[PDB]
């Protein structure tokens, strides 16, 4: 038994999300299983969206129901979900889950198989290369036995970027933070901590690549 | 609707110890058919959720016997007798008796370790960003434990809540600490009107505020 979700990846606000869950290893028709869609908004837990039973009866989460339509095509072994008028808050991983049971105590049902999920990001942005800013400490913060430098990667779309320090030769002492979507664009940051005898006497540079915009930039951290 | 309340929301353990997670529903979740559709799901990092327990107390196929569930009506408990590395992740209770079917908020099963004070570093805007008309101030708070921390920006002594973007790392796989980044984004003109920029943290490792500051003109 395998489930696999597919969807658009990226949508602009107001567009309709069309999701498909494709089943294999068993027949939807024969099994009498129900199928739900569940999502995980960015930074949130799981939320149940909609359910379709073997007989095409349907149930929805009233928090979202006005925007939702679940359907099925048993001849293709597929279940579908439409969500109208998408906006930022619909940015989530969407999961299909089978409501199975031991065959056939129908009352004893539960979500036994889940798909790998399909990611959606909702944004008005076009592909946008990052602005990469070197972060140097004020002079008074350079007097200790170690020093922390940073790199701020602001205003790009879509994910991902890759960030390294000194082309990957500086890997210890690094903290690279998960990207966050805000105002339609991503921001990421990274810090690196070295001994005071390492910097500024040796150069330290952050390297940032953004495959979608075909961009790659190096930024030396200059002392203030 | 049925609100599912899980307690605690973060559960630090040592591997080999017992773990217990509470799930309380706002009303009875016994279906008219006499079944209690209370289920527990685990989502490990990078994976989809997986079923552990259904009908309050029944283990799903493949689920080790160190997992058990109990409860009745409105009060439910998941127990892990001896926590393994592969058990780490987020646990959700779920009720399917009443529509909308609802999940608890999640419980992150994580590792215990000794407390560790954050290394806090603050950064003025770069000249590059200033020339484009913006001004981001960045504070990193690195390698701390426990994860509970309060971070506040102050500009000339006044708390600034708007314009902030925070990000956090997962618990470190080697040292079990947490790290955080906070960025306060202003306009260049606003940045240049103000003098003193402060990142203030409250963490159990210090009896007083942990403060890092700079002056725009230093
Ligand atoms: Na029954
Ligand atoms: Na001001
Ligand atoms: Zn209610």
């Amino acid at each position: 038994v395998t489930l696999k979700e597919s969807g658009p990846g990226l949508l602009k606000p107001s567009q309709t999300l069309s999701l498909t869950c494709s089943f294999s290893g068993f027949s939807i028709r024969t099994s009498k299983v129900g199928v739900s869609w569940i999502r995980q908004p960015s930074g949130k837990g799981l939320e149940w969206l909609a359910h379709i039973y073997w007989d095409d009866d349907k149930r929805y989460n009233p928090s979202l129901e006005s925007r939702l339509t679940i359907s099925k095509d048993t001849s293709r072994d597929m279940v579908f979900m439409k969500i109208t008028s998408v906006d930022t808050a619909d940015t989530a991983t969407y999961y299909c889950a089978r409501r199975g049971f031991y065959g056939r105590k129908y009352e004893v049902n539960h979500f036994d198989y889940w798909g790998q999920g399909t990611t959606l990001t909702v944004s008005s942005a076009k592909t946008t290369a990052p602005s990469v800013y070197p972060l140097a400490p004020v002079c008074g913060d350079t007097t200790g036995s170690s020093v922390t430098l940073g790199c701020l990667v602001k205003g790009y779309f879509p994910e991902p970027v890759t960030l390294t320090w000194n082309s990957g030769s500086l890997s210890s002492g690094v903290h690279t933070f998960p990207a966050v979507l805000q105002s339609d664009l991503y921001t990421l940051s990274s810090s690196v901590t070295v001994t005071s005898s390492t910097w500024p006497s040796e150069s330290i540079t952050c390297n940032v690549a953004h495959p979608a915009s075909s961009t790659k930039v190096d930024k030396k951290i200059v002392p203030r | 609707d049925v609100l599912m309340t899980q307690t605690p929301l973060s559960l630090p353990v040592n591997l080999g110890e017992q773990a217990s997670i509470s799930c309380r529903s706002s009303q009875s979740i016994v279906h008219s058919n006499g079944h209690t559709y209370l289920e527990w799901y685990l989502q490990r990092p990078g994976q989809s959720p997986k079923l552990l327990i259904y009908q309050v107390s029944t283990r799903f196929s493949g689920v080790p016997d160190r997992f058990s569930g109990s409860g009745s009506g409105t009060d439910f408990t998941l127990r892990i007798s001896r926590v393994e590395a592969e058990d780490l992740g987020v646990y959700y209770c779920f009720q399917a008796s009443l529509v909308p079917l609802t999940f608890g908020a999640g419980t992150k099963l994580e590792l215990k370790r000794a407390d560790a004070a954050p290394t806090v570093s603050i950064f003025p805007p770069s000249s590059e960003q200033l020339t484009s008309g913006g001004a981001s101030v960045v504070c990193f708070l690195n390698n701390f434990y426990p994860k509970d921390i309060n971070v506040k920006w102050k500009i000339d002594g006044s708390e600034r809540q708007n314009g902030v973007l925070n990000s956090w790392t997962d618990q470190d796989s080697k040292d079990s600490t947490y790290s955080m980044s906070s960025t306060l984004t202003l306009t260049k003109d606003e940045y240049e009107r103000h003098n003193s920029y402060t990142c203030e943290a409250t963490h159990k490792t210090s009896t007083s505020p942990i403060v890092k500051s700079f002056n725009r003109n230093e």
